């Protein structure tokens, strides 16, 4: 009724909606995690250089496990000037620069970004707006030897000021010098997530950044060793190599098709039957409102009567072994009609009565009478003549 | 001196399995039946990208140097096979032009009867190597036939290249932007190709 | 129910015009589908950006109708040529052309 | 910015030219309407939303913008019809001007939130007390004459309502006699 | 099935419906054409067991249970011819078309034109 | 080569559908032809400005296909009317119409 924008429906088959099998879960596959960032050695180290000359390093596209710095609460201090350590583990450093020594004096916290002081402007540099976070370990554990900052000069993070320093060797990372594993922004990027793998189920997927939805399946397709995925004649991706165990999957699009409502006229009955075009009935009881919602709609999904046909899964009509002239068409020789205590039947259409003409080499049949027959034929000859003022239609 | 390329120097344009299909693609390719320079080392322009080959079974040809200067100042590729491994570095030293016997490095990596063939190109900050090894009979010109080079290596190193030289029989030809039609067989290898610009029949 | 061919011709012309009218309600990505809203709310330079979306969508709506009317008119002409042929051969004569 | 104040405006004549012509305002950007046309229109309601922010944050006050103000304090709906107005207010400079630094998730269009819970960027379950990368969520601008993007700016956002509801706030235009049967140009409540 | 795109698509109104209405008119017409051409005959005539057609040999064009009902020549013809988008089946299957070509042919052989003008 | 007319019907249907699918990969002036790029790389207004090009291009591509199929269907109907006429006059009768 809504499809036709009317409260009356004449006898027919009407396409009303599209059926579409939904992705049941999301799957992710990426290569095994390796080549982790080395800078955790700087956090675990027992000593560092003073803020006048903090040692420095660079990342080399290595795996930045920055979420481990959120667990770095064993540090005597911490600082930030941008995104959280979880966000850093969900991202990558746009610049490689990394820590190797300590900040000291008034700039002592410059092992981490968001610091301030003379050394924090250069020789133990840690900007007031550097895009990240870090922990800092004090002179009592990692930032300095037993001379503290008082043995030297002070005021990316924890890397490269001229004043004589005075921060205490025994203190926490505010009053003492401070040093840690640190960096500030392809240079070093977060670890790749993954899940277990599912077959013969409609899923959402990611393989190596190839993303889509489909029924994943095992396959015999012979990819070359360097090849990672395969393509259709129309270039659509349709096979993939699993990066964690190098088997070849074949990707099937999750089932979809038109939904058509078979109805007699609304004068005769409010009863209907429903065809899922090209669907196989086992693949229904799935997806849209027609299975999900009410007895009255899921009567046309989950039971009542269900019948597979070459045209698709047909529901709510009764299969019959007789054959008749085609009332409402369906496809592939199938038709439906409302019959008598009453229901919609579905049947193979009949071409006509069978006959064998009584032919033989010496027999003829001659008519002994006739009927005059008057027959109607109808042809359209003309349309409604129209004119449209396009300036008045377009510009009003 | 010059020799013909015939139909050598095709390579797999992407890491993709296409099977039993003809695919048309535009890339830096060695043009069909173009000329190729021959050599028995000299320093050479890199142009848009290089096709390289040599008659080998001995490792006389230890590898290559690439860069803008290729010496004495700035980050420059050294690529070597030393029998212990294939070895790669991006250093800037004024190091020797022939450091082998009497026959900054911010990235580093490790892994006649015959011919070895290679393609070098440098796109979007990635330096890319494709290659093959094959038996031969003719040595003084490239052997007439077909063979698709496959990717070895694909490095994020971002260095500019305009010049290169061989580390001491060998051949150089240059890639150009062209459209090729590639015949992928049922097992996903390229087995024939058409250079679409070559002649009116190839264009057809 | 015998006159289904003729009543179909009337129905197609009605649905085509009613669809052509209903597309005047559509926004096509402008801030309103009613042209006097745009002209009252916005000053001259800002208004043209909205009006050209409606001009583009309404013009494509009308080109779609005229194209389907040209095709529909050719189908009716093929019927009118057949009806003119049936009148010459069946009415004005007697035809031996089977069925 | 977290206690941002909404005043309803109704049952009046208005004159937006007084606002638009005032030398006081450093921005006057309007959305879905042009500032010149406001004196011709009439609206079903008007609402004025107001607060103080640092001057650099003013650029976040738009539909489809992003940043801490939009995430955690005050955000416009994507089809917002109205005007955004702001000016420097250096005479106010002062540490009372709270904004929200972190939230469990971003707040909704025209939403407001008083919450003061300690959020955690470090791995510790800090459960209502500060510590290593866990913090109390309302903190304030240090407004001083020494601050330009850090200076105090006063803000007003005018939100306009264009419903099928009755006309309620109109520009300074005057009505005339209700002529009938002639072909007339007309304007009722801004419906031309 | 992107949501943000599917909202923007509403701004265009009835275009993604008069496309379906146009294609549905074409789809129904293909079933009409097939019926206009083959369904001339009101009864499914079939040939006798005997084949005494005066020396003419129709065995190449008549049905054959070793060949679906298709004739020998119909089997040559069927061998020599070789997303968001969906292809729909025809109303009549190839086995139904083959029964109409059989009925037309069996009428023609046994009864001349008379099976068109009345009873065979 | 005897059945060139029937083989051409098969080829034209396949060619049209294949082209309609290949047009999914075109930019139409947008930042990418893969819809998740535009949604994920850009702020909401920039994404909506870019997506409307893909909607326009794909919608124009689909109206192009349906118009081509409407014209192609009228050609096939004109042949089906000839085949229905041939069957009525030649099979069910004996036509005297030369050739
Ligand atoms: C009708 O003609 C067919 C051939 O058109 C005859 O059948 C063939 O007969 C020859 C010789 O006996 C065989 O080599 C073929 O293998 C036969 N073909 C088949 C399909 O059987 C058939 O015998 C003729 N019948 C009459 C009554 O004339
Ligand atoms: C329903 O019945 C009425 C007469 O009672 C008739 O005029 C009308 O056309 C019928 N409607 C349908 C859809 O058959
Ligand atoms: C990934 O790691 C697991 C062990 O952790 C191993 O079984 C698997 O073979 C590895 N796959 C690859 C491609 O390295
Ligand atoms: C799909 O339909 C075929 C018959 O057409 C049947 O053999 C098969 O089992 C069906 N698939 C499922 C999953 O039921
Ligand atoms: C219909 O025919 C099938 C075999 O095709 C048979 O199993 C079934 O019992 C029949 N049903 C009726 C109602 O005769
Ligand atoms: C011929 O048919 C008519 C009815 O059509 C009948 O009245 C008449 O008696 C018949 N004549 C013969 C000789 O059968
Ligand atoms: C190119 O090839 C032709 C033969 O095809 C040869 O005669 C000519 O010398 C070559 N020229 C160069 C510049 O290599
Ligand atoms: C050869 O390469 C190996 C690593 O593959 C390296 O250890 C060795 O020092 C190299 N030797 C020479 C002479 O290059
Ligand atoms: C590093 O750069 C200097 C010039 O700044 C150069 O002399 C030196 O050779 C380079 N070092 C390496 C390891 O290439
Ligand atoms: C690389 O070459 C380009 C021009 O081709 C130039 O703009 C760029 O500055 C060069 N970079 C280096 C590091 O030489
Ligand atoms: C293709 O692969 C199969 C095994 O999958 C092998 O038997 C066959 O020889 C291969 N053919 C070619 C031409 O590579």
């Amino acid at each position: 009724k809504c499809t036709l924008k009317s409260f009356t429906v004449e006898k027919g088959i009407y396409q009303t909606s599209n059926f579409r099998v939904q992705p049941t879960e999301s799957i992710v596959r990426f290569p095994n995690i390796t080549n982790l960032c080395p800078f955790g050695e700087v956090f675990n180290a027992t000593r560092f250089a003073s803020v006048y000359a903090w040692n420095r390093k660079r990342i080399s596209n290595c795996v930045a496990d920055y979420s481990v710095l959120y667990n770095s609460a064993s540090f005597s201090t911490f600082k930030c000037y941008g995104v959280s350590p979880t966000k850093l583990n969900d991202l990558c450093f746009t610049n490689v620069y990394a820590d190797s020594f300590v900040i000291r004096g008034d700039e002592v916290r410059q092992i981490a970004p968001g610091q301030t002081g003379k050394i924090a402007d250069y020789n133990y540099k840690l900007p007031d707006d550097f895009t990240g976070c870090v922990i800092a370990w004090n002179s009592n554990n990692l930032d300095s030897k037993v001379g503290g900052n008082y043995n030297y000069r002070y005021r990316k993070p924890f890397e490269r000021p001229l004043q004589s320093y005075g921060f205490q060797p025994t203190n926490g990372v505010g009053y003492q010098p401070y040093r840690v594993v640190v960096l500030s922004f392809a240079t070093v990027c977060g670890p790749k997530k993954s899940t277990n793998l599912v077959k013969n189920k409609c899923v959402n997927f990611n393989f190596n950044g190839l993303t889509g939805t489909g029924v994943l399946t095992e396959s015999n397709k012979k990819f070359l060793p360097f090849q990672q995925f395969g393509r259709d004649i129309a270039d659509t991706t349709d096979a993939v190599r699993d990066p964690q165990t190098l088997e070849i999957l074949d990707i099937t699009p999750c089932s979809f098709g038109g939904v058509s409502v078979i109805t007699p006229g609304t004068n005769t009955s409010n009863q209907v039957a429903v065809l899922y075009q090209g669907v196989n009935c086992t693949e229904v009881p799935v997806a849209i409102h027609a299975d999900q919602l009410t007895p009255t709609w899921r009567v046309y999904s989950t039971g009542s009567n269900v019948f597979q046909t070459r045209a698709g899964c047909l529901i709510g009509a009764e299969h019959v072994n007789n054959s008749y002239e085609c009332d409402i068409p369906i496809g592939a020789g199938i038709c439906a009609s409302y019959q008598t205590s009453q229901s919609i039947i579905a049947y193979t259409m009949s071409l006509g009565a069978e006959n064998s003409v009584a032919y033989s080499n010496n027999s003829i049949a001659i008519p002994t009478n006739f009927t005059i027959s008057v027959t109607t034929e109808i042809l359209p000859v003309s349309m409604t003549k129209t004119s449209v003022d396009c300036t008045m239609y377009i510009c009003g | 001196a010059y020799t013909n390329s015939f139909t050598r120097g095709v390579y797999y344009p992407d890491k993709v399995f296409r099977s039993s299909v003809l695919h048309s693609t535009q890339d830096l390719f060695l043009p069909f039946f173009s000329n190729v320079t021959w050599f028995h080392n000299p320093v050479l322009p890199f142009n848009d990208g290089v096709y390289f080959a040599s008659t080998e079974k001995s490792n006389i040809i230890r590898g290559w140097i690439f860069g803008t200067t290729l010496d004495s100042k700035t980050q420059s590729l050294l690529i070597v096979n030393n029998a212990t491994n294939v070895v790669i570095k991006v250093c800037e030293f004024q190091f020797c032009n022939d450091p082998f016997l009497d026959v900054n490095c911010t990235f580093e990596y490790v892994s006649f009867k015959n011919l070895r063939e290679f393609v070098f190109k440098n796109i979007d900050g990635y330096f890319k190597i494709y290659s093959k090894h094959t038996p031969i009979n003719l040595v003084r010109d490239l052997p007439q036939g077909f063979s698709a080079l496959e990717p070895l290596v694909d490095l994020p190193i971002g260095i500019n290249i305009t010049r290169f030289q061989t580390l001491l029989a060998y051949y150089v030809g240059y890639l150009q932007p062209r459209t090729f039609l590639l015949k992928y067989n049922e097992n996903g290898t390229i087995t024939d190709a058409v250079d679409c610009a070559l002649d009116p029949l190839s264009e057809t | 129910s015998a006159l289904g061919k003729l009543q179909n011709v009337v129905n197609q012309n009605a649905q085509a015009l009613n669809t052509l009218v209903k597309q005047l309600s559509s926004n096509f990505g402008a801030i309103s589908s009613v042209l006097n809203d745009i002209l009252s709310r916005l000053d001259k330079v800002e208004a043209e950006v909205q009006i050209d979306r409606l001009i583009t969508g309404r013009l494509q709506s009308l080109q779609t109708y005229v194209t389907q009317q040209l095709i529909r008119a050719a189908e009716i002409r093929a019927s009118a040529n057949l009806a003119a042929t049936k009148m010459s051969e069946c009415v004005l004569g007697q035809s031996k052309r089977v069925d | 910015v977290y206690a941002w104040n909404r005043k309803r405006i109704s049952n009046c004549v208005a004159d937006y030219s007084v606002l638009y012509n005032s030398a006081s305002f450093s921005t006057f950007k309007c959305y879905g309407v042009s500032p010149t046309k406001l004196n011709d229109l009439c609206f079903t309601n008007v609402y004025a939303d107001s607060f103080v922010i640092r001057g650099d944050e003013v650029r976040q006050i738009a539909p489809g913008q992003t940043g801490k103000i939009a995430d955690y304090n005050y955000k416009l709906p994507d089809d917002f019809t109205g005007c955004v107005i702001a000016w420097n207010s250096n005479n106010l400079d002062n540490y009372n001007y709270r904004y929200r630094l972190f939230r469990k998730s971003n707040l909704k269009p025209f939403e407001r939130d008083i919450s003061t819970e300690i959020y955690q960027a470090g791995s510790k379950p800090c459960n209502g007390v500060e510590g290593f990368n866990c913090y109390f969520p309302l903190q304030s601008y240090g407004f001083q004459p020494t601050n330009v993007g850090y200076q105090p700016y006063r803000v007003v956002v005018l939100s306009f309502e264009l419903l099928h509801a009755p006309a309620t706030v109109c520009g300074p235009k005057k009505s005339t006699n209700l002529v009938k049967n002639k072909c007339v140009n007309f304007n009722f409540n801004g419906l031309t | 099935d992107s949501t943000e795109c599917s909202n923007l698509l509403l701004q265009y109104g009835s275009f993604c419906t008069q496309l379906n209405r146009a294609l549905t008119g074409i789809a129904v017409e293909q079933d009409k054409n097939t019926q206009e051409v083959f369904a001339q005959v009101k009864q499914i005539y079939k040939t006798p067991p005997i084949k005494d057609f005066g020396g003419f040999n129709f065995s190449q064009i008549l049905p054959d249970p070793s060949k679906s009902k298709r004739s020998f020549i119909e089997d040559l013809l069927f061998n020599k011819v070789t997303n968001g988008l969906t292809v729909l089946p025809p109303l009549l299957t190839d086995e139904m078309i083959a029964q109409y070509t059989s009925a037309l042919l069996a009428g023609t052989i046994t009864s001349g034109w008379t099976f068109g003008a009345g009873a065979a």
